[PDB]
């Protein structure tokens, strides 16, 4: 899968002995979604309250000139939203893209001053605030969440599956497998043992000096190529800035 | 004629879950020792965990009279 992302960190991490805890439920399990390739019916829903969206709803209507739409959304959304839990846009992203694609600095304080910095962004408010379709923006914060897929989403639970198949499986890979002396042989206390614990025992040992010395280069190439891209568009920028006044020849004229 | 009666039915209780847990076992022992092949077995191992079962369901009636015949009112 391709690696999503505006961002120019170089961001490598290292692993504890912890496996990753979440709070309790008895419906919901968390997973990564790349590795589950989830679909919205897998995702889980819950509520969410309405009114704090529902008025800048009503001003941006108001605005534009469509009242219907904020009424036929608030009679659907009363006694709250219900929408899968973890496809949504954040705050700081919507801003982001607000201010890139043009929109203006009164609408963007406007956002700023009404909802909280922490606030959360579902597909079908975004649909209804923008005119757009459920889908697209559902594809929209798929695409969003992928791109920080450090963060696992919640599906619904379901059960384990062909476990009754899997003891069978298990059963006739011991029963082939250990009626053997592979695990007494000379061979494997000889070279098995022996290069498998040395090999774990240098790894262990040197874990970060190897992969320093491996990612010394790949870090360096990124620095290049950041510093090349900042300095021919301060150039570039410049340059252009010093010829935008070449079009007032012809109005004096 | 009662104390007989009741030692018997008390140790045939007692002896209930070592027996399905000794026997069959033996029982199954043979069948490992005789079956080579791989289809067999795949179908043994239900019969394995189908004894597993069993011992635990001996091990409840067991348990069940055990408590009726070592329950005093004084
Ligand atoms: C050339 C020489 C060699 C030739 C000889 C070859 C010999 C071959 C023998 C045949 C066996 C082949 C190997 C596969 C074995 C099955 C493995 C399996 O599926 O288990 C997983 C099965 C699925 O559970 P899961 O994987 O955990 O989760 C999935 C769900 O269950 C969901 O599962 P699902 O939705 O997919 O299906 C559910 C199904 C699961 O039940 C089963 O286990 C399936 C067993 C079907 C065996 C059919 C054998 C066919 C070949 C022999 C022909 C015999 C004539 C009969 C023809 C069929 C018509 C009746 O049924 C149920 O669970 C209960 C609902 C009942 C619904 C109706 C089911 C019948 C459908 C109609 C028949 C379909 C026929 C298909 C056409 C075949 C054409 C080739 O669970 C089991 O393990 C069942 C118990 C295991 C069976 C053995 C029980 C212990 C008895 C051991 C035997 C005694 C020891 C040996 C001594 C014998 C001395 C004589
Ligand atoms: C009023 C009183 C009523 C009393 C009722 C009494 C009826 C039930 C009595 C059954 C007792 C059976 C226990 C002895 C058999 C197991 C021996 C053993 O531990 O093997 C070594 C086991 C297995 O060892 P192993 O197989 O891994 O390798 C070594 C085995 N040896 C040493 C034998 C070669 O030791 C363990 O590590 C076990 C740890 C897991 C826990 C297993 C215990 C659960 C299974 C038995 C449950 C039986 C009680 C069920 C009660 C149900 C009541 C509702």
């Amino acid at each position: 899968y391709a690696t999503l992302g505006s961002g120019w960190s170089f961001s490598k991490v290292q692993y504890t002995k912890y496996r990753i805890t979440k709070p309790w439920t008895t419906d919901t399990t968390f997973d990564d979604i790349i590795l589950s390739q989830p679909s919205k019916e897998d995702f889980a829903k819950f509520t969410k309250e309405a009114p704090l969206f529902l008025r800048f709803l009503k001003l941006v209507t108001d605005v534009e000139g469509r009242q219907e739409a904020f009424i036929q959304f608030a009679k659907r959304c009363e006694n709250g939203l219900t929408v899968e839990k973890d496809v949504y846009v954040t705050k700081k992203e919507l801003v982001d893209c607000l201010w890139k694609n043009g929109y203006t600095d009164t609408e963007i304080n406007a956002f700023e001053i009404a909802f909280p910095a922490d606030y959360k962004f579902h597909y079908p408010e975004l649909a209804v605030l923008f005119d757009l379709t459920e889908e697209d923006c559902y594809k929209y914060c798929i695409r969003q969440r992928a791109a920080t897929p450090e963060e696992l989403v919640e599906l619904k639970y379901t059960k384990p599956k062909n476990l009754v198949s899997s003891y069978g499986l298990c059963f006739l890979g011991v029963w082939f497998g250990l009626s053997n002396t592979v695990l007494s042989n000379a061979w494997f206390y000889s070279k098995t043992f022996p290069f498998g614990a040395v090999f774990y025992m240098l790894g262990s040992y040197f874990y970060r000096d190897i992969r320093e010395k491996l990612w010394k280069e790949e870090k360096s190439l990124i620095h290049t190529a950041q510093e090349n891209k900042n300095m021919g568009e301060e150039s570039v920028y410049k340059q252009m800035k010093k010829y935008a006044t070449d079009t007032k020849c012809l109005d004096y004229l | 004629r009662f104390y007989f009666m009741y030692m018997a039915r008390t140790t045939f209780q007692a002896v209930r879950p070592l027996l399905a847990f000794s026997v069959f076992g033996e029982v199954m022992k043979l069948v490992l020792a005789t079956m080579s092949s791989g289809l067999f077995s795949f179908l043994f191992s239900f019969v394995l965990a189908f004894e597993v079962f069993y011992f635990f369901l001996q091990c409840y009636i067991s348990y069940t009279f055990l408590t009726m015949f070592f329950t005093v009112l004084f």
